[PDB]
């Protein structure tokens, strides 16, 4: 059981990690901000989608 | 085979023949009509 | 009074509308068949307003 | 207002879950649409469901809280779908709308505070 | 005698179906009138419950 | 279409097995039927290649 | 020799008060804004205003449309005479071409253009023909040259149009028909 | 320019003369009916028995076509041939053939005349010779079988290229195809042609009519833009909207109604042209539904119109008229209505021409005025009327009774218009 459950939390932050990536493709204004820690992070810009 | 000679019938196709212009400009509108405007860069 | 006040009271008074757009009649193709004309004319009056 | 739509939040809780929902989706953390958010109770995702309470007819969105109960989700329901859809983003009326969970996202504070307050609310 | 037991059989089916057509009128009318009773009786049929 | 019936089908069948008090007439299904129609009447209209 | 002014004060949530000030300042009325999640502006407009002053007692006359424009991008329009009276009423008209934040609203002193502006991104004027509420669809075009803009202003007779954005540079325009 | 065009224009003289049992049986077996070979193998007395059985039965439903058995469909016309005839010879007969294919175009969900015009299409080449006239008539069927059918068959003459994009296909025609190919101008005259044609020939009915009217609706709208694509559109649907209207069927004029409601809703037009509008329109005007129709066109007509001269009288005559046309009591129970279209820019002119005109319904006017709800301009016009009728005439009681009404609603108003004129 506990090992099924480490599989599950791996597969949970790989598919962080590329949903973040999908969503830097599709399109908006974004900013690329950088954390303290040497973590990234990007921030849209305040706008309607139309 | 043609010559000039209550309300009639003519009527519409007669005026239609008189005026070029069809759209009412020259009446001092008053109101700022829709969707086209007229502004002019100073 | 004064004139000014007569040309605001003119467009004060005149209530708002629907314009004719280019894509109010395009389902009246698809409602056409076998309706009768006066019916239609309604259609269209409702439409228009 | 239904007497279907039973947690209602008031003006003060509104407008903080309206904040809330601004900065998630400018961070775009936002699922927004009630098949959508049916979709992330499913996947055990997310933070919690803000409802609308006009969508009529409204048992489209009455599906959702036999879910949050049966998974332990909090949701709340706010008066008025459009603005829902404005503090969501988006050009349309919204009716569901689903914060999802990040745990490194910078409003996590904000979050655990809306939804600590929606959980006095329900309990 | 097997000939009129296919008859009876083809009008057995009709019953059938002329009873579902209406229980599913009775129990779900809204998605009846929209996607036809068939395919709506065999969505309740596939995923089980209604709810 | 199938998108655009399989949602209005999400909606019709969650105004029948959830709304205790109907009036089984149906007019949820007739309304979105007519949504899922003018749809229809919409795409079919459209042409893909020139005039 | 009388007239009667109010103050109309916008919450960010959205609901109206409105006070009067001649006798000491005490609530008129309130009501909600329908919508409206995030709102920065409201304005009146088609009578006298603080943007198109009256110069005698006489000229005062009672301003007919009120706007709230919000931070999403929208901009919801009343009707005063129904407004005033039904005290939680329904917006005549819901704009929404602008896609960022409202943050200029003036009427013509006529009351029959709106000019919805945004400070937040390159030209983001809108002019709106009123009462219909159709928003006039050939100026501005791609090349008019706006820019962020900051102000707007309406002239109180020549029908001028005056907009400048933050290169500092104010330009000006005639709507012919006056 | 080159041998080769010369030479294509030349072949498109000479096409459809069987110079060839090749090219014979390429003409001969394109046809309505049949697929390819078997009607490549039948021959015209073949065809001829057919088609005279199937007159036969045309002529039951509709007794007009024994004209057409004595001259188009005989034993002679076995006989005649196309290309071997004179220029005036070939002019008469393009006009018989016009005049049958009007004549039956109301017909054309029927095997009779499927069967008739089968004979017309292969012994005289009406695919080839005189197609517009083919297509104007069968027109508005574009989705039966059969306008697939003759779009298989026919070539297309220059001013149908958008179907000349559809030939040949399984799927149909479509509506927006249609609006396009009305939305090019040259189009318009001649459907203007084909439809003056047919009105004098009186042959119209509510399936064709319908149709007419959608597609002149449908230009007006795609042109909603370009204000000068419309100003110059306006002389042909307002010639149309004025023929259309001089005809005596009903349905005609709720054609024409419609045309001119959709076109001065979309441009504005000068006053003295909506005032000829309702000259014809009531001037012709008789049947009960054209009446209400017509009463719902002249109201949304003139809120329509705004400016100056906004809200002044009708003339005599047209005044003179719709009094004619309408009774008060007609008028009053149009303003029972419940729907009640907007109506208070029609209705203060008729106010107003009453007061200046007839002098006397002046219970009327207050019956009016209780009825709708007018305007403040309205209002001011109205009350400086009954001023100057108070000082041209008698004080009289009714005139008092109207006066005590405004009394009732805006004695400040009564006061204005009194210090513009009074005390």
């Amino acid at each position: 059981v506990k090992q099924h459950l480490q599989r599950e939390t791996q597969l949970k932050q790989v598919q962080q990690r590329m949903d973040a990536q999908r969503e830097l493709l599709k399109k908006g204004s974004k900013k690329k901000i950088v954390d303290s820690s040497g973590k990234i992070s990007f921030k849209w810009k305040k706008q309607r989608k139309r | 085979d043609e010559s000039d000679s209550n309300g009639d019938i003519n009527a519409l196709t007669k005026i239609l023949s008189t005026t070029y212009n069809y759209k009412d400009t020259l009446s001092n509108s008053k109101l700022l009509p829709p969707k086209k405007l007229d502004i002019v860069r100073l | 009074e004064d004139e000014e006040d007569i040309a605001l009271e003119f467009i004060n008074g005149e209530k708002k509308d629907k314009l004719v757009n280019m894509n109010s009649f395009t389902s009246m193709f698809d409602n056409i068949q076998n309706v009768q004309m006066d019916t239609f004319f309604d259609r269209v009056m409702k439409v228009l307003t | 207002p239904n007497p279907k739509a039973f947690p209602l939040a008031d003006a003060a809780l509104t407008q903080q879950i309206l904040d809330v929902v601004q900065q998630a989706a400018n961070l775009r953390q936002l699922k927004k649409g009630a098949n959508e958010a049916t979709k992330t109770l499913n996947r055990g995702i997310s933070e919690f469901i803000i409802m609308a309470a006009d969508c009529e007819p409204i048992e489209i969105l009455l599906h959702l809280p036999l879910l949050c109960e049966d998974k332990n989700v909090p949701y709340v329901f706010v008066p008025s779908r459009v603005a829902l859809g404005r503090a969501c983003g988006v050009s349309r009326p919204v009716i569901a709308a689903s914060i999802t969970t990040n745990d490194a996202s910078a409003i996590k504070t904000q979050i655990y505070a809306v939804k600590d307050k929606i959980e006095t609310l329900l309990i | 005698a097997l000939a009129e037991q296919i008859v009876e059989f083809a009008a057995y089916r009709e019953q059938l179906s002329n009873y579902l057509s209406a229980r599913m009128k009775a129990i779900a009318p809204n998605l009846t009138q929209l996607v036809g009773e068939l395919v709506g009786a065999r969505l309740i049929a596939h995923s089980g419950s209604l709810i | 279409i199938a998108r655009v019936l399989a949602a209005k089908a999400a909606v019709s069948l969650r105004y029948d097995a959830l709304a205790e008090d109907r009036d089984d007439s149906g007019d949820i299904g007739l309304e979105s039927r007519a949504k899922v129609e003018n749809r229809l009447s919409q795409l079919e209209g459209r042409d893909l290649r020139t005039t | 020799g009388k007239f009667r002014t109010i103050l109309i004060a916008v919450n960010a949530y959205g609901e109206v008060w409105e006070f009067d000030l001649n006798k000491n300042g005490h609530v008129i009325r309130r009501w909600k804004d329908q919508g409206g999640v995030g709102i920065t502006k409201i304005q009146v407009g088609g009578g006298t205003t603080t943007t198109c002053p009256a110069l005698q007692i006489s000229k005062i006359k009672q301003n007919r449309w009120l706007a709230v424009g919000s931070e999403s991008g929208f901009v919801n329009l009343y009707d005063r005479n129904n407004a005033m009276t039904s005290s939680t009423p329904t917006p005549v008209a819901a704009l929404d071409q602008l896609t960022t934040t409202i943050s200029n609203l003036q009427f013509s002193p006529d009351g029959q253009i709106l000019c919805m502006a945004s400070r937040a991104v390159k030209d983001a004027l809108r002019l709106v023909h009123l009462p219909s509420c159709s928003v006039f669809s050939n100026w501005p075009t791609s090349g008019t040259p706006l820019g962020k803009v900051t102000s707007v202003a309406f002239s109180p007779s020549g029908g001028l149009l005056a907009v400048g954005n933050e290169q500092g540079k104010v330009r000006l325009w005639k709507l012919n028909h006056y | 320019s080159s041998l080769s065009d010369q030479l294509a224009q030349v072949a498109s003289n000479n096409a459809t003369v069987a110079l060839d049992r090749k090219r014979r049986q390429k003409l001969h077996s394109a046809s309505l009916i049949y697929n390819s070979k078997t009607a490549a193998t039948q021959d015209y007395d073949f065809i001829f028995e057919n088609a005279s059985k199937a007159l036969e039965e045309l002529s039951q439903i509709e007794p007009k076509f024994a004209i057409f058995s004595r001259t188009l469909f005989s034993e002679s016309s076995i006989s005649l041939d196309r290309n071997v005839q004179t220029k005036e010879e070939i002019k008469d007969l393009d006009n018989a053939i016009n005049a049958y294919l009007l004549l039956a175009s109301s017909k054309w969900y029927l095997a009779p005349t499927l069967h008739a015009t089968e004979w017309l299409v292969r012994r005289f080449q009406i695919h080839v010779k005189n197609t517009e006239m083919l297509l104007l008539s069968t027109l508005n069927y574009y989705q039966t079988p059969v306008f697939k059918r003759i779009l298989s068959i026919i070539k297309l003459p220059p001013l149908f290229n958008c179907l000349s994009n559809f030939v040949r296909s399984e799927k149909p025609p479509t509506a927006l195809t249609m609006i396009k190919l009305f939305n090019d101008m040259d189009f318009l005259k001649l459907y203007t042609s084909y439809l003056d044609q047919c009105i004098k020939h009186n042959a119209t009915y509510t399936n064709q009519l319908l149709f007419t009217t959608c597609c002149f609706i449908n230009v007006v709208a795609f042109n909603s833009n370009n204000d000068e694509k419309l100003n110059q559109l306006v002389p042909i649907l307002l010639e149309i909207s004025a023929k259309l209207l001089a005809s005596k069927s009903k349905d005609c004029q709720i054609a024409a109604h419609t045309i001119l409601v959709v076109f001065a809703t979309a441009l504005p037009l000068k006053k003295t042209i909506i005032l000829a509008a309702m000259e014809t329109i009531l001037s012709n005007l008789d049947a009960k539904e054209a009446k209400h129709s017509a009463l719902l066109t002249i109201c949304k007509l003139f809120q329509t119109l705004k400016g100056q001269g906004n809200v002044d009288q009708l003339p005599s005559k047209i005044f003179k008229l719709f009094d004619s046309k309408f009774d008060t009591v007609s008028i009053l129970t149009f303003l029972d209505k419940e729907d009640k279209p907007v109506c208070d820019k029609f209705i203060t002119s008729y106010t107003r021409s009453i007061a200046r005109y007839d002098r006397s319904k002046l219970n009327i006017i207050l019956s009016l005025l209780k009825k709708i709800r007018l305007e403040r301009y309205e209002v001011r016009l109205i009350i400086t009327d009954l001023i100057y009728l108070s000082e041209i005439l008698e004080d009289k009681s009714q005139l008092v009774e109207l006066f005590e009404y405004f009394i009732s609603i805006n004695e400040d108003l009564v006061l204005k218009c009194l210090k513009s004129l009074g005390l």
